């Protein structure tokens, strides 16, 4: 439960009542269904996670009727699906994973396009043309070629089964930049913009003494994976 | 008749339980796959190569002019013969997405070039259906007659969802059978009729259906409602003169109490029923020949192989026909760790 | 909020109530009678209008997730 806001009675917008103060606890994060299955296999996933997308979808649009406060009161809702990570988030949308070309979720430049130009974007993807665009690669009305099928739709192959805000993950963010960094730091203790080719030996070895002088400096032993402290 | 182990090389992840093999200009077509198309094949679709046990699977590649297919888990398949105009066609209808969803659309799958090197390239064409479509259903059949002379397709059986009024949040993942009406769809028009029948009192599903000059037999046939296995075999006689479509049947007293079975073509006619099962618990090992003619089906047990300690002893066990007495079967593999490949594969011959 | 086992709350509770008391933990089963006010499928709502294809009965707890799969082994199980 993130925020609660009030609407009634008009001319004003919502108006916040509640908004939660430490949303990232664990200690707010309400479990609804558990299942032992693996997320890979679409379809033991969806089999049991169907009902509860009907309710979302079938949810949207009544109004709840609630004793609350000694009344009976009513209530609108809005979803926001951003608890999801990439693996997932672009599974979820018919999009390929995850070194595909279309790397972005929200734009729709290729690896290429996202070398040269680092800042002019505007946000494109959502659910619904998601939908129109498996249209376009599942009709094929203009009898293209599968590379150019792929170029018109512009990475979008399996039909979206759930819709999911568009959004970026925090905490994912900082293991991939932090993981850059380190990835950096190995190259740059050698030299890689000398020596443009090297090997996995000066690699293992250029760790190697970065991990003897993060340890002697800041103390810090090395973990197999970094985890989110870690990375602070 | 004989069986043999088969090691699938290397991906094998990628086969699920339900899936297909259409039998189709030499080379025989794994479709049907686990999971979304990989960019790996974006197509979906297999050519499969048996050699000296090996089992490799190439990705076919479709035409410019195709619109492509998701796919289905169980669909039906129906073989359209050689003739005009565009010979030879496969009509796939209409199975589960792997997403878990029904798909009443009906596709038309062929042939179209070759090589340069060796490739083989299909194409499908979407069809539309005017009606009285039938609903998405899934665990039906189709099959293609030939009436004096014009073809025409033949479709009845099979499970499906609540209606979408009983569609509950409960009673999603149920299934009920859907209503025993036989759908004539022709090839061209998209014009489907929908007929009703008095000796059918209630629809099917996983029962094989076999048609031969405009005739059509199914045998099994479970009724999830009544939990039978009727081992009655059913026939039907349909003959199209414009513009009605007129259809009689026929109840026969013995057909058998196989569900899900794997029959492969050998001689024109002469068929050897595989089996999946005789009972819920019990599987059927035994396999049987069934050769059909004008007089009617002629049925013979044939002397099943020896099934080793594995595949006699397996849960469960599917498979498909290589077709032309020859058949592929699948078996889920316990391992720890989990090998992860789950499946074991067997060839069997006949003769 | 510290992982006690059922039967290692009771020997605390005997422990403490034996001992002084005064009892001041309660027993189990009212633990395990006002429970039912914190989790799901007690108190009442209505919907309006009415949700689409979903029950109308107001206090279903935890349901298992197959949802009427219907288990027949020839299909996928
Ligand atoms: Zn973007």
């Amino acid at each position: 439960i993130m925020s609660i806001s009030i609407r009634l009675e008009g001319e004003d917008d919502g108006i916040t009542i509640f908004q939660e103060q430490k949303p990232n606890s664990e200690l707010s994060c309400r479990p609804l269904c558990l299942m032992f299955v693996d997320e890979s296999d679409h379809e033991t996933l969806t089999a049991i996670l169907g009902p509860v997308v009907a309710e979302r979808k079938a949810m949207m649009e009544s109004r709840l009727i609630i004793s609350v406060g000694g009344l009976l009161r009513s209530f609108r809702f809005f979803f926001r699906g951003t608890g999801y990570d990439e693996k997932m988030v672009r599974e979820m949308e018919g999009l390929e994973a995850s070194g595909s070309t279309y790397i972005c979720t929200l734009c729709d430049s290729t690896r290429a396009e996202a070398s040269q130009n680092m800042v002019l974007h505007s946000i494109t993807r959502s659910h619904d043309e998601n939908l129109e665009r498996y249209e376009i690669w599942r009709k094929n009305p203009f009898s293209e070629s599968a590379d150019e099928l792929r170029d018109r739709v512009k990475g979008v192959s399996a039909k979206p089964f759930m819709e999911t805000q568009p959004t970026l993950d925090a905490l994912h963010c900082d293991i991939g930049n932090a993981t850059e960094f380190y990835k950096i730091f190995q190259d740059e203790i050698g030299e890689v913009y000398q020596k443009p080719n090297p090997s996995r030996e000066e690699r293992r070895r250029w760790r190697s003494t970065l991990d003897k002088q993060l340890r002697k400096k800041m103390k810090l032993k090395p973990v197999m994976r970094m985890n989110g402290n870690y990375a602070r | 008749m004989s069986l043999q182990p088969l090691t699938a090389v290397n991906c094998g992840s990628l086969v699920q339980p339900g899936f297909s093999l259409l039998d189709l200009e030499g080379d025989v077509y794994l479709f049907g796959q686990k999971g979304w198309p990989k960019r790996s094949c974006p197509t979906g679709i297999f050519g499969v190569r048996i050699k000296k046990g090996e089992l490799k699977l190439r990705a076919i590649s479709f035409s410019n002019n195709s619109s492509y297919l998701p796919p289905l888990r169980c669909p039906a398949i129906a073989h359209f013969e050689a003739q005009d105009g565009k010979p030879e066609c496969y009509l796939i209808h209409g199975g589960r997405t792997p997403n878990n969803e029904l798909s009443s659309s009906l596709y038309m799958l062929s042939v179209d070039s070759r090589g340069c090197n060796r490739k083989v390239t299909l194409r499908c064409e979407e069809k539309e259906l005017v009606g009285d479509v039938p609903s998405a259903r899934y665990g039906h059949t189709l099959s293609v007659i030939n009436s004096r002379g014009k073809t025409a397709c033949v479709l009845f059986g099979g499970r499906s969802y609540m209606p979408p009024t009983e569609r509950t949040t409960q009673n999603w993942n149920s299934v009920v059978d859907c209503p025993p009406q036989v759908y004539l769809i022709d090839l061209e028009f998209g014009c489907c009729t929908a007929h009703t029948l008095p000796e059918l009192t209630d629809g099917q599903s996983f029962h094989v259906a076999l048609a031969r000059q405009d005739c059509v037999y199914f045998l099994g046939g479970h009724i999830l409602s009544s939990d039978c296995r009727p081992s009655r075999l059913i026939r039907l006689h349909v003959e199209l003169l414009l513009g009605s479509p007129v259809l009689t049947c026929t109840i026969l007293h013995e057909g058998l109490t196989i569900t899900s079975a794997i029959a492969s073509p050998i001689g024109y006619h002469e068929y050897i029923i595989f089996g999946g099962y005789q009972s819920e618990t019990q599987k059927r090992m035994e396999c049987t020949y069934v050769g059909l003619d004008d007089v009617g089906v002629h049925m013979e047990s044939r002397e099943p192989p020896q099934w080793t300690s594995e595949i006699s002893h397996s849960r469960t066990w599917f498979g498909g026909s290589l077709g032309k007495g020859t058949a592929l079967v699948a078996i889920p593999s316990e391992g720890n760790p989990t090998p992860p490949e789950a499946y074991h594969f067997y060839q069997v011959s006949f003769q | 909020n510290t992982f006690l086992s059922c039967s290692q709350y009771h020997k605390m509770y005997r422990t403490v109530k034996a001992t002084s008391g005064r009892q001041i933990f309660q027993p189990l089963h009212t633990l395990r009678n006002a429970e039912k006010e914190l989790l799901p499928g007690f108190h009442q709502f209505e919907w309006q209008p009415a949700l689409k294809n979903v029950s109308t009965s107001w206090d279903v707890g935890i349901i298992d997730g197959l949802s009427g799969w219907t288990v027949s082994v020839d299909d996928v199980p």
